[PDB]
Order: structure tokens, then C-alpha cells, then sequence
């Protein structure tokens, strides 16, 4: 079961997702993002994308549908 | 079991005031039977004709039953 | 049982009354699983004689529930 | 969430399809003062300064 | 009488293909279909098959399911050896939800006037992301029995729950037009043999060996991370027993992932020797 | 010609209750039915499918009721469905063929030039895919005997649209495998792999028993095949081979001995650690 959610994980971090700018971060695994759409949105990020590289004003690829960043 | 009734009214009295679904009312209907089965008292049941009453479909199959 | 002899309309009951997550009506069935904890002395006629039993313990640990 | 921390001109998070505010985010600040303020201190000491 | 909220609309494997099929083979154009099925005595809804309609432009309506093609096919399919009834309509919702519009009320109204069972069921071809199928079956509340206090469905089983509905269904009235049954799926076992033919390896793919170059190229690389690993794995043992993870994690990972590779790819070998001579 | 043929989960669980629903109402040891698809150059794409009414005399083994007219209104309303999906073939749910299939294929043929039967097995195997693919070619054999308008193998293949690996995976959910390799399933698809291998050889053993015998005729392309393989066989004693293998082994073995050393350790780490968390927990509640 552990592997299989290890899968679904990889899985939505997919391929046709939007570029959009992350902003800033709010908290840990959530920060605000503004894609290319022209919105602003309150996301929720992924686990493990380096928020040590995950510095303000970021190219950063969302989720199609919730716009979280993956 | 007659002559031990030692029944607590008040709780059930307390559930049925807060029931507001059907599953809650067939749930009050159940516990009522449980807290008087063997003792042939159905006072609750002969006091809440109403609530008794607003029972529908297999909920009236439930409380027949409670009253066995 | 008392004596230690497996009780069949009890575990008949049990699981029946298990068996209301499909059927709520068959959550009445845990009525089979009910047995009266009680001392009955019956003499010669086979008629309930008044008789007064004798329990060495403090009157709080078994008895019942107060109204509250 | 409590009104009263939802002052005039702070950021509020709103879900989707409901608009209901269910968060209060960090004030907006223009993006150029924002990179002003310092983060890591300069390494100049007291100790580096003479006369 | 009132129904509870026990029945189960039963979606066959075919059916359930059949819809995700159309549903996005005619994105974004909303497509609809007949279900071929049964209702066996109260609480079954059997969806046998699903029944496309062409294309009628003027979006899902009643104007939609052109008679004479439902009533042509209906008979050549029982020519065929398929005799059922129609148990409700389907019709996709590409990427806006899983619910019924004030037009699909109507329609759904039609159907259950034909027979008070139908079932309309939605699906969402563009959220059906693989490995989440977002599918809903529904039904309508009767507009007297919501005022008369009367909840809309029975309740005597605990079956039937378990289901969170969505907020989107919520927001766009649930339970106050209709109501959400649920869906099961009836899947056997020689049909699911063949759904795992799909990707079922061969035994070529199963007894083939790795590019050597490319495994090498692997190990070496991996080694070289697990080397990395080990230095900040060493300071961070030492700087925590010191003023008494990531490092650890990582570590493990990939001695896992060299040491599964580099046994299989060495087992593989040694069976094709033996074997292949 | 057509090269592969892909057919799709869809086609292959119509098949599968086509025969059910068949042989539910009554008894038939094959049910029929027409292959919707579409070409990429030599690569039919076999979509979708339908059941057309069919029987035959099985004594007779030439007399057989297919249905053009109820083909071409099925075939006419599945256009109107969908467009891009023309008549490609047909299908038999039939572990055998019969002599009525050269006729049957005569038959498609009017449907469509390059008609492709496919042979979908309702009864699941274990080693192959349930289906195999059959183009009629008529040719003047070179190899100077009689010639029959008969069958040809064409390769075959299982592949699924997005759409519809949403519902495989979905309906697969509770007996799937992980989508990755665990070492104890590389071990079994070695296994497996193993049993696959050792299969083929038997049935080629058995077909050149036969053949050896005489039952059977020596079938050229087959003899061909046979001999390209045992020229394919290596040579596994050469000593230029097998240093080269102890070499990689040895190479392979050193990551896995590093390997080991390192999970050794880490375990031992946390042994330590929890030694350490026992001692200060009896040690608290001590004191
Ligand atoms: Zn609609």
C-alpha cells in the first residue's frame, strides 16, 4: 500500500500541469501562487519540491484542476 | 425483571428531545427496547404516542418489534 | 452458561444483532443475548419463598446506577 | 476565524465556489520593498572599523 | 412506500468503459446515452450496457435521444442477444462537476415518469484523471415529500453511507432536488484477467537483461550519490551526538535501489547462461 | 498489408460478454462480430466492436447465417456515434478456426479491403494475449505448391486509450501490482519469464514432433525460423565471454557488498538509538 500511494504521489505531480509564478510561502506545504490564468490562488505545495530552491517569485508548475503546486 | 424495573426514564426522555433524524428515532426506539426487554413495561412507548407515531415504512417494523 | 456450557440463543443473538449493519430490524435479535444476573431460591412447591441473601461487600460497587 | 484580526487592506484567503474567508495571509507588500528588507545580515563587524 | 438509501446502481465493467469511452471521445460537447440494464426487486439497478446517441448538437435534452435511433438500435441489439430495458439516461459533464442542471432535472423527470426508477448518472471525463474515476448516479426528490418534512429516502440499512458528498453537488443543490445513489461495479473474474492483459509483461521483458553500458552508468551514478549521502549522513550523526532524518532516508533509498537493480540484473544473467545453453 | 494490430480492453470485454450473453441464452461454440478501428500506416487500431447475429451448421462445416444487412445498419448507426471508427475487420470468440472462416473473411472483405480477423479467446490463459490476428492473403506460393486462399498470422497487441486506462485501473484497483520493481516480483517475473520460455520450447518440440512423424507437413517459413534461432543461440563457455562475465559480476557484486554495508550500519545506528531511548525511558521511570 505504501508503494501504491509512493505511485499516486508521482502520479499528480503529472503532465499537463500550468506554469504559474509562486509568490511567496504562507506556511510549510502552503504558499500563495499567481498563474498564468492572471488569478491568484492559496495553494497547497507538494512534499519535497526543495523549498530551500523554492524562493519568492518562482517558476513553478500547478495543478491543472486544485492549482496546487507540484 | 418486573419486580427489578429499576428503569432510568430520564436519559431516554433526554435522547428523544435530542433526536432529530429518523435514524436517531429507530436508534431510541432500539435502546428503549433494550433498557425494558423482559420487563413488559412500555410506558415510554405508551407516553410518546407521537413520537411513536412518527415513524414510517420499517421503522414501524422496528418499533413492533421493540415492543416484542 | 453459568456452569461454563456455551449459550446457543446467546451467541445466536450476538451475531444476529452483529448483523444490523445490513438490517437495522435484526438489531432486535440481541435480545436472545440478555440473561437476568439473578439469585432465584425456590423451595419444595416450587413457589418463590421470602428469603433474604447475604453479600459481603460494600453497597457501591454493585449497585445500581443513580438517578441523576 | 475571529473578525476582528481581519483588518482593511490584508490579505484573506477565500475557498472555492463559496468565497468564504478562511484564512488571514501575510500582508501584501510590493514585491520591490519586499526584496529590500535585509535577510542575511553583511559579515562587517565593529572589530573591522578603525579611527 | 420510499426508496432508502440502500439501492446500489450496479455499473458493469462494459458500461463503465463504454461511458469514460464516450464521454471523452466528444469532449467538451456534453454526450449523452441509454442504459441497457434491469431493476431486479428494490435495490438493484443492474447497468448492463450503455447505448451512445449521436450527436445532436442542441446539447443533452429530451430533444437529444431522437427516437427512431433509440427504438432501431433498441431492436437489432435484442436481434443480437441483448434484451433490456432502459434503466435511466448517462450523460458526461466535461470538467464542470458531477451533478444534474435545471435541464437535466427535466430530462430525468421525463425518464422517471416513463418508469419512477431511472437512474441518471453523470460523468466528469475531464477530473476522471486515471486512477480516480469521478462517476455519480442520481435521482430525483419529489417536491412534495422535501415540504412535508418526510426525508427525501428511507434509512434501514447502514448500507448506502459511507459516501461523502461533494461540495460542488452540495452547492449546486444535492439533496434538495435529487439525491446521490450509490455506485458498485460487478466485476468477474475472467473479465478482470482480461482488463490485466493490458499491461501484463511478457516473459521476454521478464527473463531480458538491462543495457550493460547503461547499468553501469547507473551504479556508478547512484554509487556517487550514496557517497554524497554518506558524508552529510557522517556530519549529521556527528553534529547531533554532539549537541545531544533526510540524510538516513535518502541513504537507505538508494542502497535499496542498487541492491534490487544490481541482484536482478545478476540473476538474470545467471538464468540466461544456464537456460540459453 | 497491416503490420500490427492494437486491440483495446473495450473491444476485448464486448467480445467477452457478447459470448456470455450468447451462450447465456443459448448454446454456441462461436459468436460473431464485427472490429471497428482505424489505420496509422500499417497499425490497425481496433477500437470497438459489435456482435452481429450468426449461426451454422457445425456438421456441415460450409453453411452459415452472418447478417450483412444487420452489419451494415449496425455499422451505419455506430458512424453516426462516432465517425472515425470504419469497419476494419471482425472477430470470433472461437479457440479454433473452421473452414468457414476463409468465407466468412471472403464476406468482410466487401466491407473492407485489408479485412482482419481476430480471434478473441473468452477462456484466459496464462502466457499470451486472448487475441490473435489472421489476414487472408492468396499468393502463387514461390515455394511451387498448390495454393489456398488461407490465413496469415499478424502480430498482435493489447493497448488502451486514456480514457479507457482510467477504467482498467480503476476496475484493476484491489488486484493490481505496484507499478514498480520490488525485488521479490523482478524474481517472480523472472519466474515467470522462465515458464513462458520453457512453454514456447515445448510447443515447438511437440510441432516438430508432429511434423517428424508426418501428421503434419514441413511448413518452410516455420523451418526457416527454427534454424535462424539455433544459429542464434550463443556460446557461453567461450573464455573471451566468460571473463567478461565473472568481470561485470564482480562489479556487480562490490556495489552490492557497499550496499549491504551501508543498510548494515544504519541498522546498527538504529539499535544504538534505540538502546539509548530504553535506557533513558526505564531510567525516567525509575526515578
Ligand atoms: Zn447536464
Amino acid at each position: 500500500e505504501f508503494l501504491h500511494a509512493q505511485e499516486e504521489v508521482k502520479r499528480i505531480q503529472s503532465i499537463p500541469l500550468v506554469i504559474g509564478q509562486f509568490l511567496e510561502a504562507v506556511d510549510q506545504n502552503t504558499a500563495i501562487v499567481g498563474s498564468t490564468t492572471g488569478s491568484n490562488y492559496y495553494v497547497r505545495i507538494l512534499s519535497t519540491i526543495d523549498r530551500e530552491l523554492l524562493k519568492p517569485n518562482a517558476s513553478v508548475a500547478l495543478h491543472k484542476h486544485s492549482n496546487a503546486l507540484v | 425483571l418486573i419486580r427489578n424495573n429499576n428503569t432510568d426514564l430520564m436519559i431516554l426522555k433526554n435522547t428523544k428531545d435530542a433526536v432529530r433524524n429518523s435514524v436517531c428515532h429507530t436508534a431510541t426506539v432500539i435502546a428503549n427496547s433494550f433498557m425494558h426487554c423482559g420487563t413488559t413495561s412500555d410506558q415510554f412507548l405508551r407516553d410518546n404516542l407521537e413520537w411513536l407515531a412518527r415513524a414510517t415504512n420499517w421503522a414501524k417494523f422496528t418499533a413492533t418489534a421493540s415492543l416484542g | 452458561s453459568r456452569t461454563g456450557h456455551t449459550h446457543m440463543p446467546s451467541v445466536v443473538g450476538v451475531l444476529v444483532f452483529t448483523q444490523f449493519w445490513f438490517w437495522f430490524p435484526l438489531s432486535h435479535f440481541l435480545s436472545l443475548a440478555y440473561t437476568p444476573t439473578c439469585v432465584i431460591g425456590l423451595n419444595k412447591d416450587l413457589k418463590m419463598p421470602k428469603v433474604q441473601y447475604k453479600s459481603n461487600c460494600k453497597p457501591s460497587t454493585f449497585a445500581y446506577p443513580a438517578p441523576l | 476565524i475571529d473578525i476582528n484580526d481581519v483588518t482593511p487592506n490584508c490579505r484573506v484567503a477565500l475557498r472555492n465556489d463559496s468565497y468564504t474567508l478562511h484564512k488571514i495571509l501575510p500582508n501584501k507588500v510590493d514585491p520591490l520593498v519586499s526584496l529590500m528588507m535585509v535577510e542575511k545580515v553583511p559579515d562587517s563587524t565593529y572589530e573591522m572599523i578603525g579611527g | 412506500p420510499a426508496v432508502d438509501t440502500a439501492e446500489q446502481v450496479y455499473i458493469s465493467s462494459l458500461a463503465l468503459l463504454k461511458m469514460l469511452k464516450h464521454g471523452r471521445a466528444g469532449v467538451p460537447m456534453e454526450v449523452m446515452g441509454l442504459m441497457l440494464g434491469e431493476f431486479v426487486d428494490d435495490y438493484t439497478v443492474r447497468v448492463i450496457d450503455v447505448f451512445a446517441m449521436p450527436q445532436s448538437g442542441t446539447g443533452v435534452s429530451v430533444e437529444a435521444v431522437d427516437p427512431v435511433f433509440q427504438a432501431k438500435m433498441l431492436d437489432m441489439l435484442k436481434q443480437t442477444g441483448r434484451p433490456e430495458m432502459v434503466v435511466g439516461w448517462y450523460h458526461s459533464h466535461p470538467g464542470f462537476g458531477c451533478w444534474l442542471s435545471g435541464v437535466d432535472i427535466n430530462t430525468q423527470q421525463s425518464f422517471e415518469a416513463l418508469s419512477e426508477r431511472a437512474v441518471a448518472v453523470v460523468v466528469d471525463p475531464i477530473q476522471s484523471v486515471k486512477g480516480k474515476v469521478v462517476i455519480d448516479a442520481f435521482r430525483l426528490i419529489n417536491a412534495n415529500m422535501m415540504v412535508l418534512g418526510h426525508e427525501p429516502r428511507q434509512t434501514t440499512s447502514n448500507l448506502g453511507h459511507l459516501n461523502k458528498p461533494s461540495i460542488q453537488a452540495l452547492i449546486h443543490g444535492l439533496n434538495r432536488h435529487y439525491y446521490s445513489i450509490t455506485i458498485n461495479y460487478r466485476k468477474n473474474e475472467l473479465e478482470q484477467k482480461m482488463l490485466l492483459n493490458l499491461h501484463k509483461k511478457s516473459w521476454m521483458e521478464g527473463l531480458t537483461l538491462q543495457d550493460y553500458s547503461e547499468h553501469c552508468k547507473h551504479n556508478e551514478s547512484v554509487v556517487k550519490e550514496m557517497l554524497e549521502l554518506a558524508k552529510n549522513y557522517n556530519k549529521a550523526v556527528e553534529e547531533e551526538d554532539k549537541m545531544t532524518q533526510d540524510p538516513k532516508r535518502h541513504l537507505e533509498e538508494h542502497v535499496d535501489v542498487l541492491m534490487t537493480s544490481n541482484i536482478v540484473q545478476c540473476l538474470a544473467a545467471m538464468l540466461d547462461t544456464v537456460v540459453f545453453k | 498489408a497491416v503490420q500490427k494490430v492494437v486491440v483495446h480492453p473495450l473491444v476485448l470485454l464486448s467480445v467477452v460478454d457478447h459470448f456470455n450473453r450468447i451462450g447465456k441464452v443459448g448454446n454456441q461454440k462461436r459468436v460473431v462480430g464485427v472490429l471497428l478501428g482505424s489505420w496509422q500506416k500499417k497499425v490497425l487500431d481496433v477500437s470497438n466492436s459489435f456482435a452481429v447475429p450468426f449461426d451454422e451448421d457445425d456438421k456441415d462445416d460450409s453453411v452459415w447465417f452472418l447478417d450483412h444487412d444487420y452489419l451494415e445498419n449496425m455499422y451505419g448507426m455506430f458512424k453516426k456515434v462516432n465517425a472515425r471508427e470504419r469497419i476494419v475487420g471482425w472477430y470470433h470468440t472461437g479457440p479454433k478456426l473452421h473452414k468457414n472462416d476463409i468465407a466468412i473473411n471472403e464476406l468482410m472483405k466487401r466491407y473492407c479491403p485489408n479485412s482482419v480477423l481476430v480471434i478473441i479467446d473468452v477462456k484466459p490463459k496464462d502466457l499470451g494475449l486472448p487475441t490473435e490476428a489472421y489476414i487472408s492473403v492468396e499468393e502463387v506460393h514461390d515455394d511451387g505448391t498448390p495454393t489456398s486462399k488461407t490465413f496469415e498470422h499478424v502480430t498482435s497487441e493489447i493497448g488502451a486509450e486514456e480514457a479507457e486506462e482510467v477504467g482498467v485501473e480503476h476496475l484493476l484497483r484491489d488486484i493490481k501490482d505496484t507499478t514498480v520493481g520490488t525485488l521479490s516480483q523482478r524474481i517472480t517475473n523472472q519466474v515467470h519469464g522462465l515458464k513462458g520460455l520453457n512453454s514456447k520450447l515445448l510447443d515447438i518440440r511437440s510441432y516438430l514432433e508432429k511434423v517428424a512423424t508426418g501428421k503434419l507437413p514441413i511448413n518452410h517459413q516455420i523451418i526457416y525460423q527454427l534454424q535462424d534461432v539455433f544459429n542464434l543461440l550463443p556460446d557461453v563457455s567461450l573464455q573471451e565471454f566468460v571473463k567478461a562475465f565473472y568481470l561485470k559480476t564482480n562489479d556487480q557484486m562490490v556495489v552490492v557488498y557497499l550496499a549491504s554495508l551501508i543498510r548494515s550500519v544504519v541498522a546498527l545506528h538504529n539499535l544504538i538509538n534505540n538502546k539509548i531511548a530504553n535506557r533513558d525511558a526505564e531510567k525516567k521511570e525509575g526515578q
